[PDB]
């Protein structure tokens, strides 16, 4: 379904996304997406019931850049550490068009939040549903959907999930 | 003296709110008694959430779980999610469709109106050759159904109340606030777009304050002709006012507005109705102790919305909710204010912008809506 | 009026339990004072858990940590897990083998009976050439040992009590409850099969009720000639009654039963003895505040069991415990009942099945055991 | 010890199990086992002390189907979401008999529970100890042992761990 | 009687501390009022943490968040982290550099000394063409600044106090303890090595006790000429005394000691100054309810330290902190002692080692520092 | 960057470290390091601010042995279970000297603590930053750095992170 080089790059993509959005370099979050890539962060209750509302729907890499700028310069928020624990990813399909190949893959995740002097808590838990394509810069996300179980949000989601 | 002893409000009027109004659990329990469980209509949902007969949605009033179910006749019943036998909270799902309510500990069955329809072994069990058990024959189902609530449905929204001698919904809101209520809920059929939920570790009143605070948006939300009106008792209020991807605004005016561009309506004590540009939502306050509350956003649209307008509402919902460019600030500052209050509960706030008078203004540079809220609070709570 | 203010029980008798009996923490502290720390034998374990000298198992009585250790002479001592110097809870392991107890903060050494044997520098320290420090010559070791408990071992089970003037165990249970106790603990030596543990967020009494509830199993547990007996004060009770993989039942009757098929025996307030089909266990209640308790299942078999019987018990344990086909319902309904109680603590339950009498019955269609339980409760706590 | 194809299938097995038992298709849990496969969920204290009692011992695929049916149709339980975060699996051994090869592998896991409007909590944490075999349908479990640290169970375990 | 009811201290003196001294929340709030918020200097940090103007560090006193900032003139201000408008805890970072403090809820601006410099729309907003809103013109900025605290800096350490009528820092410490204070903080400029943090679930007093406990270290820490002195009021104290990789010791004496090799100085109620071999740190107590406290280790060196001495201090820090060979035991026993106290809050400890005398000794074999601590405690708390 | 066998051994190294330091054989912790290997456990605030202080700094395999002995025989501590959930590792670089090849890799971790009858909690969360070398016994750690987010430590760190 995928050869070793692609599987290596895929696990690296999941890990890179997780660890970069936990680091001080989280503003590089849009670099994981192609220019037409989308990012949706949606509660399980809306997703399972066919309700289209998300917690966050960035319908372009440009809108993702918008979100990064808003978070970095226009939103007053409690600073916090976050730590992505991404479980073992699974490869579901590889499909082909005239654009090239698309890889569909999933991975469960747990985002752990630590406020400055507080306990580490399960901030947001759910799973990724990704369509991944290959660009000259490596594997990138064409679409990322985060269906999260943690519907009762601990007050606010600021940094990328 | 940082912690209070037999506290008394600092004088008369309401231009200085004491910190212990937010930090005392006895005061909070009295608030549950007098604002949520008596003399008030509290929001329980939207009609579109339960379109067909048997459709039920579990929700809350204060800290009491209730069920809003559509009756086979077409009306809406609201019952308390507590059983009559041994008080089990029997309804566990958030929503679904049932012909009747039932508790499985001993399988007591109730109609969708709360009437006790069945009690296993009620007349006993004859075995060989005796009848064993049974209920005392003075006990009849008429007196052990689910606690029923009175229901007010209007414009697609559904309120309920434990107090059955509460003023009618229209008189509860008053004419001016009811005008804006009907302005959003104008009789069209609504379509649920979805839910967002957040747990905010602050006193529930701080949310009302935050939506009775008109001039903080121009100072707190760095992602940015007004008038403020109140009902007779100063409890409800209405605030009226006139990037890489252009879709993140793409604001199109709508005729039904029909001239104010934004109206934030606080219906005390349970709900906020938000009309902001093209996003329309209800915000349900569900308190949990004196220092925390859950906040449920129901974003909805109208049936006459084509798919472009649905996408418009959905994309502009990115400004609000627990992750919005504008709305996350609110939960953050509410939590930080609660931390401050708990830090020195004998101190006081100063809500003196625009003077000390309480009344409808034609500008947004005033804290008069909070001053009226706490006038009403002092009157209702005897503080 | 949803929250109580100096509440009084709804009349005399015990056919209606008020909700606040489950929601008041002062009532819970009084419960600990009068039912767990006085006038009662409480379960502390099985002899097989400490077969050899020095073998100890840490456990709890109410909310007080204790250690049950087998003495070098062959007896069983039970001491409080609190040190005499500065009250440190020194024993951290669940089980093990110790020549003596010792606290490492200042290394105070106690015999396996709880007697203070050693205090470093007790008589002082000779340095140059003066003696420095030491305990006051009023200080005597005899007066600073571990709080010793009364110990009762019978049939292989071990109870204990802080109260030293408590009635003997046999008279504590009464003849009938002691008969069923001995029916399970018939003198054979027991084999520990294992432990299961679950934290249930409900009032501890709700567990007793659940095993003093004879007709809930036939209505709640969707996985499917009886009599109910009590002791003199109505505190203890005994309930007596007569698929893809076939191994999940394979029920074989055992001679020691020998007439009844199942007996659930509640020993107030601390333990349940379960004999169901081929599974044999103790169920230990360990309360934590008014609204939660831990529940420890000790599943065991007998020494004369071959490996066929060991599996009978092991596979049939799939029906019980925190994940069993039958037992998970119990914790779930207990949690939901507690939520209901906290929702409106002024209300009351209705336990009227089988009438209002308190007494031994020959059928399962009554709530009389709960009525007796709360008769005893009102008597002991004066409400 | 294993080639890339088998390693890919093995990581996919761990991930498939985790994500499928978190989804609405959790009733397909028995399909990860051969017909004689076993599933045991045992506390660490019982396992380490040689006590044979488990929290749940399903000694055949038939008994696993029984369990699925019991959960689905005969047990009243509070509904909740669960989310398996499976750590990086490790391969310990590959052995050979006349049926074919057996792979022994382990992986730590954390099951995160979210009741309907509640916080996300660590419901049950432990590790898997598995014997994995190859069938015409792919890799399957011959035996799965779940030794869990979270002995004080948050009231009840209903869905598959 | 396991739980106290109108408790009274067990007799006179302070050789037996009742368990409820650690388990009562009213006592804890009185402790905050009388030991942390009045008549005491409490530790807020080191000057090296804020070398340049605008440099700030957020910290706590009792349970009240404060900010320690270096003033543009070179002094050190300490202000309360609570806003004057509606009490919002506005400073969210731990440290940084600010021209001024400001709260973003309504953007109130304060000087680095706490003086309210700016209030948006204080004077109103003229729109078209009326002036609207504004603060009442009797409202003065002078009366709504941040609560300012008095600051005492010496030797590089910085204490603060809400009480402005507090005795000077030198008289607060007394001559004997100020000698050892200055012995560590001898005027050299310090370089911060780093921070360690631990949440210990025990009463905060247990930490003070632990560093007023001279004979536990040779018995608890199995990884191992003295005198112990106190101030006039028995509150502050000083305890003075004279492997595979060898780097884990490499103890080298340094001239500034000079003669005592180790000094543990407790400054009541907030801080410990530790000089152990070549590791020097402050340990800040930050209480959170009666049953927990945060503990912040600031490990530091001196500016004249080369690269050898810096690494020496760093490697020797492996014995201390929340993971140290010596220090982890302390948090463990403090937590376990708190558990013991909560188990039976009517009981009492026995601190009778060295007799009942309170005074400076020439040996380690005494509990006199704890007896003096609780003499002072009874006096300040009226028990 | 790395071939399949090295990638397999790498994931096995992360998983082996995690599961061994959760087991009764945690005393074998020093065996994951070469004789000159280092182990540093440092708060995020110290690391990001350039403050050199660690929570624990073992500057050789000998000092790691010291720590193991101290924990096993010289420290009174509450016993507890710990459970490492190591997210998907990422390989950053492979460098070369005459000493051999060094692989630089990272992986986020969450250590879950279970005290004897308590809830499972996030004890310590952060990430590993490792330099990995190949020895005749397999891949070993030359240096392991644990930058942890959970700065407010739940009272004490005893077993290896
Ligand atoms: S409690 Fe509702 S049926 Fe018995
Ligand atoms: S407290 Fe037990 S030895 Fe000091
Ligand atoms: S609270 Fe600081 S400005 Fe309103
Ligand atoms: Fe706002
Ligand atoms: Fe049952
Ligand atoms: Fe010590």
């Amino acid at each position: 379904m995928v050869d070793f080089k692609t599987y290596f790059e895929l696990l690296n993509l999941y890990s890179d996304y997780a660890m970069v959005c936990d680091s001080a370099n989280w503003e590089k979050w849009p670099d994981f997406f192609i220019e037409t890539g989308t990012y949706r962060l949606q509660p399980r209750e809306n997703f399972e019931q066919g309700l289209p509302l998300c917690l966050l729907a960035l319908e372009s890499k440009a809108m993702i850049r918008d979100r990064v700028y808003g978070v970095k310069e226009t939103m007053y928020h409690d600073p916090y550490y976050q730590r992505h624990i991404v479980g073992t990813p699974r490869v579901l399909s590889v499909e082909r068009d005239a654009d090239g190949e698309r890889i569909t893959a999933e991975a469960s995740y747990a985002v752990i939040r630590t406020k400055y002097d507080g306990d580490s808590t399960i901030f947001n838990a759910g799973y990724y549903r990704d369509v991944i394509v290959r660009t000259p810069e490596g594997l990138k996300l064409k679409s990322r959907l985060c269906v999260y179980d943690s519907e009762m949000i601990p007050n606010s989601v600021i940094y990328p999930i | 003296p940082v912690f209070p002893q037999d506290p008394k409000w600092p004088g008369e009027g309401s231009s200085r709110v004491p910190f212990w109004a937010y930090t005392r659990e006895d005061l909070y329990k009295r608030e549950l008694e007098r604002l949520f469980y008596a003399n008030h209509w509290c929001y329980v949902g939207l009609e579109a959430e339960i379109p067909n007969p048997g459709d039920f949605k579990r929700t809350v009033i204060g800290e009491r779980s209730v069920i809003m179910v559509r009756d086979p006749d077409g009306g809406i019943n609201v019952v308390e999610n507590v059983c009559a036998h041994r008080g089990m909270r029997f309804c566990r799902e958030r929503h679904g469709n049932a012909k009747d309510f039932f508790c499985p500990y001993h399988q007591w069955n109730y109609s969708l109106k709360g009437d006790l329809q069945g009690v296993p072994f009620r007349r006993g069990v004859k075995q060989d050759g005796k009848v064993n058990g049974g209920m005392p024959k003075d006990f009849k189902l008429e007196e052990h159904g689910l606690t029923k609530l009175k229901v007010a449905a209007r414009g697609g929204a559904v309120f309920a109340s434990f107090d059955h001698d509460v003023e009618p919904f229209e008189e509860f809101l008053g004419p001016t606030i009811l005008h804006y209520f009907d302005r959003v809920f104008n009789g069209r059929k609504l379509k649920i777009l979805g839910y967002r939920r957040q747990r905010i570790p602050g006193n529930w009143k701080l949310m009302q304050e935050n939506i009775k605070d008109p001039y903080h948006p121009g100072l707190l939300h760095t992602w940015f002709k007004s008038e403020l009106k109140m009902d007779a008792k100063f409890r409800h209020a209405a605030m009226i006012s006139t990037v890489n991807d252009p879709r993140l605004l793409d604001i199109v005016p709508e005729p039904w507005w029909g001239g104010p561009t934004a109206v934030m309506t606080t219906i005390f004590p349970s709900v906020i109705i938000q009309q902001q540009v093209n996003s329309v939502s209800t915000r349900h306050i569900q308190p949990n102790g004196h220092g925390s509350f859950d906040f449920v956003w129901t974003h909805f649209g109208f049936e006459d919305d084509n798919e472009e307008w649905t996408q418009r509402r959905l994309i502009q919902a990115n400004l609000f909710g627990p992750a919005g460019f504008v709305s996350a600030d609110d939960g953050e500052v509410i939590e930080w204010s609660q931390e401050g209050f708990e830090q020195k509960p004998t101190h006081r706030t100063v809500i003196e912008m625009g003077g000390h008078e309480i009344g409808d203004t034609d500008h947004m540079v005033t804290e008069t809506l909070i001053r009226g809220m706490y006038d009403y609070w002092r009157k209702v709570m005897g503080e």
